[PDB]
């Protein structure tokens, strides 16, 4: 039972920053593969970036040249650096794990910006 | 005098069929009874021996 720890919302005001976080704290079959999904209330889910443990980058272009992701392989622990926040970019993020096994989801973080 | 008639024998009662349960129970449960499924993509495949 990998479990997924998702922190870092809250309520910003317009141009702010807001920086996310998750982690997986379970087996972990074989080097994994980071993801994100957005979904707004009434939408489906829109990937934000699902950038491997190694490479290929996988950034979608809703939010490109603001948004960034950093990985900390000492511990697997995954943190999103959020810029320049806008309200049609807010919506629930859930962190994804692709493994090797099975892909998991997180509890589910709320971003809401306003002015 | 002293004669042979015939021949006498024992017949099997019951007919007897083991071969060895032994072992442990299997992993199906979390299978079949898994609260959550993987995905279509990152296939879940569980080893049964
Ligand atoms: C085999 O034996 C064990 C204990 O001896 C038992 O728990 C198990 O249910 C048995 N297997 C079958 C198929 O009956
Ligand atoms: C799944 O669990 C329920 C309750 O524990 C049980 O009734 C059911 O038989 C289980 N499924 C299988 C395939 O045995």
């Amino acid at each position: 039972q990998v479990q997924l720890q998702e922190s870092g919302g809250g309520l910003v005001q317009a141009g702010g920053s807001l920086r996310l976080s998750c982690a997986a704290s379970g087996s972990i079959f074989s080097p994994n593969t980071m993801g994100w999904f957005r979904q707004a209330l009434g939408k489906q889910r829109e990937m934000v970036a699902v950038i491997s443990s190694i490479a290929s980058t996988q950034y979608a272009n809703f939010v490109k040249g603001r948004f960034t992701i950093t990985r900390d392989n000492t511990k697997n622990t995954v943190h999103l650096q959020m810029n320049s926040l806008i309200p049609e970019d807010t919506a629930v993020y859930y962190c994804y794990a692709v493994d090797k096994s099975q892909d998991y989801w997180g509890q589910g973080t709320q971003v809401t910006v306003s002015s | 005098g002293i004669y042979q008639t015939s021949n006498f024998r024992v017949q099997p009662t019951e007919s007897i069929v083991r071969f060895p349960n032994i072992t442990n129970l299997c992993p199906f449960g979390e299978v079949f009874n898994a609260t959550r499924f993987a995905s279509v993509y990152a296939w879940n495949r569980k080893r049964i021996s």
